[PDB]
């Protein structure tokens, strides 16, 4: 067998199953050598008989029994993928020339479930073997295939090359419940928005598992819908110009050198940069104000007056240490490790914001989990455990690693207390983020996406990659929620205004309420 | 953007 995918409670996510294939032998020569007829006699009656089953049009059942005379005939996709029971029936029959052969198939219970990172398995047609494609599968091939013992190699994962037979099983730390969610909000989200790109994941805010994670445009791992447009798994291999979720990083960097204090007055409005009017989103600031506020507001300009104050050189080793422009150092195929724009004062400016700079989702929440872990980033880890269920030999158990201590404690408090305010606040511009029952906290994160190939950024009305950063309970959070959609085709304005609150809520409160966290007012 | 609203 090739090894089963179970989530974190042991839930299968994918196995192998036996399924079955019709066969018709429509040729005399087969009962040419004995007594009973081993070709279909009565093609006409076997037609209507089998009609029963499956695709049951009896004419057409006649047109593929009367084809030519080839030996023996199979029905397409139809004639195959067939259950136990279908076979059970048609066995009863014992009709003159018909079969059905075993063929072993990869089974995925939920259809299109987190369908970007558990993967997809394809079948050699010859040899009926399954060979990952994608994802879990791909990174896992010579662990899950019980074929391939020869020298076992985790893909791209340096090292744990261990080297009648069964396969090795692959525990993620995904929770079927909570993936539950994702799917459903992110569905919601597709239907109104139409967006070119969407995900979600949720993280343990304490220890840097991966609860759950999807993707659209996604496929459907069963079938093999849509499989192949888009390769990359958001989350650990497509970049992003975060826009405003970034700032959080900023303002610690900030807040650690002294050169932030909530209650300063800063200069709002514009900043002109190597001949360019870098402003606000209001495009007109709201003149002298308290930092805190301008952070509440996200302040394009606020970001821009804290990285002159604490220094260029000291701002990119600040971003350096927050663990960009690096690979995460995950269990995922080819992670791209994004790059910090610092070529030049344009880059370095709108880079503090959330712009020129690229991330991978995952870089992301490894930098926020820093704010409830006392200044220690978390790796972000997905994988659980590789083992052999007949022998119970652990090759991988993941565990929860502490990637950098970039910040101090007293450093995260003060950031959570602005994160706190941008969502929870008098004037806060994310009054849409908050949740009836539960205290949230978080990041805006509106950010101008690149032009695919060249040229500089996506025009239109609203060509914006609207994010949010949250976690919940405020303070010592259970999980981190991160959701993004890039390039909404429907409703364009909604999406500026509300962005992915939509998504963000449904998903938190069930989440908050799987989990059995305390409420207080309905 | 970062608000809108």
């Amino acid at each position: 067998m090739r090894g089963k995918i179970y989530d974190r409670n042991g839930k299968v996510l994918a196995e192998d199953v036996e399924r079955y294939k019709l066969v018709a032998v429509i040729d005399k020569k087969a009962s040419a050598n004995s007594k009973k007829p081993r070709h279909v006699v009565d093609k006409k009656e076997t037609a209507k008989k089998l009609s029963t089953v499956i695709n049951m049009k009896p004419e057409e059942i006649e047109k593929r029994l009367s084809q030519k005379k080839a030996f023996q005939i199979e029905f397409g996709r139809k004639g195959t993928n067939l259950t136990y029971q279908d076979k059970l029936k048609i066995e009863k029959m014992n009709l003159p020339g018909i079969s059905l052969l075993p063929e072993t198939e990869r089974f995925y219970p939920n259809g299109n479930f987190a369908s970007h990172l558990i993967g997809r398995a394809q079948k050699n047609p010859d040899t009926g073997e399954l060979k990952g494609a994608l994802g879990v599968e791909k990174i896992f091939d010579s662990y899950l295939s019980g074929s391939k013992g020869s020298l076992r190699y985790i893909h791209d994962i340096w090292g744990y090359i261990a080297p009648p037979k069964r396969g090795d099983d692959v525990h993620l730390t995904i929770d079927s419940n909570i993936q539950v969610f994702v799917e459903e909000a992110l569905d919601g989200m597709v239907e109104r928005y139409q967006p070119k790109d969407l995900f979600a994941v949720v993280m343990d805010a304490k220890t840097g598992e991966i609860l759950a994670y999807s993707q659209r445009p996604t496929f459907n791992p069963e079938t093999g819908k849509d499989f192949g447009k888009k390769w990359a798994n958001d989350l650990y291999q497509n970049t992003y110009e975060p826009g405003s979720t970034f700032k959080s990083y900023g303002l610690a960097a900030a807040i650690q050198e002294g050169a932030f204090d909530p209650d300063k007055k800063y200069k709002s409005g514009h900043r002109d940069i190597m001949g360019s009017r870098i402003s606000d989103w209001n495009r007109v600031g709201w003149g002298e104000i308290p930092m805190s506020l301008g952070f509440t507001y996200s302040s394009n300009t606020l970001m821009m007056h804290l990285q002159d104050l604490v220094g260029a050189d000291k701002m990119k080793s600040w971003y350096e240490r927050f663990g960009f422009g690096k690979s995460t150092k995950g269990m995922f195929d080819g992670e791209a490790p994004g790059q910090i724009g610092w070529s030049n004062e344009l880059q370095q400016k709108t880079s503090s914001f959330g712009q020129s700079t690229t991330v991978t989702p995952v870089q992301m929440l490894q930098a926020q989990s820093a704010f409830f872990n006392d200044g220690n980033m978390l790796k972000p880890w997905f994988v659980n455990s590789v083992e052999n269920p007949v022998s119970k030999r652990q090759f991988y158990k993941g565990q929860k690693q502490i990637a950098g201590k970039p910040i101090t404690k007293d450093t995260a408090e003060k950031v959570e207390k602005q994160l706190d305010l941008v969502v929870n606040s008098k004037k806060s511009h994310a009054a849409n983020y908050r949740i009836d029952g539960y205290e949230v906290e978080g990041k805006t994160g509106t950010a101008q996406v690149a032009a695919p190939n060249g040229g500089g950024y996506v025009k239109g009305p609203n060509p914006y990659f609207v994010s949010f950063m949250g976690d919940a309970p405020k303070k010592n959070p259970k999980v981190i929620v991160y959701a993004g959609m890039s390039l909404a085709q429907k409703n364009d304005q909604e999406a500026y205004e509300l962005g992915v609150s939509k998504a963000f809520k449904p998903i938190m409160e069930n989440t908050l309420k799987y989990l059995n966290v305390g409420k207080s007012k309905d | 953007g970062g608000g809108g609203g």
